[PDB]
């Protein structure tokens, strides 16, 4: 949770107007959800130019080019 | 966290990683959730309430496309 609550109380305070916006377990827990699947998404799509490049090691080198798509 | 990190490499079936990818993957999921948050944020506020529900999630999980 802490360095969830971090980046929600962060962004909710600069992304607000007048006033921090509330929020509910189920959205917060639905975020959390979300984020979660999509490291795990392009982490595991880098990982397959990792083994495209015959190493075993996920690095920075292979984050890149699914970033760079 | 760095076993955190190790988590999510591993639900991938990513078995060892290197030390600078700590650095990277917060990075990179910050750019997400900074268009779940804001999007989320930006439509609650704007729709007649204020506060976030699942389904203000899923409406910034949409607008994404680092998704698709």
């Amino acid at each position: 949770k802490l360095p969830f609550s971090r980046l929600v109380r962060e962004f909710i305070v600069k992304y607000s107007d007048d006033e921090p916006l509330r929020v509910t377990e189920g959205a917060l827990l639905a975020m959390q959800e979300s984020c979660e699947m999509y490291l795990t998404q392009r982490l595991a799509d880098s990982y397959m130019l990792t083994k495209h490049r015959n190493r075993v090691t996920l690095e920075v080198r292979d984050m890149a080019l699914m970033a760079y798509i | 966290t760095k076993p955190a990190i190790r988590r999510l490499a591993r639900r991938g079936g990513v078995k060892r990683i290197s030390g600078l990818i700590y650095e990277e993957t917060r990075g990179v999921l910050k750019v997400f959730l900074e268009n779940v948050i804001r999007d989320a944020v930006t439509y609650t506020e704007h729709a007649k309430r204020k506060t976030v529900t699942a389904m203000d999630v899923v409406y910034a999980l949409k607008r994404q496309g680092r998704t698709l």
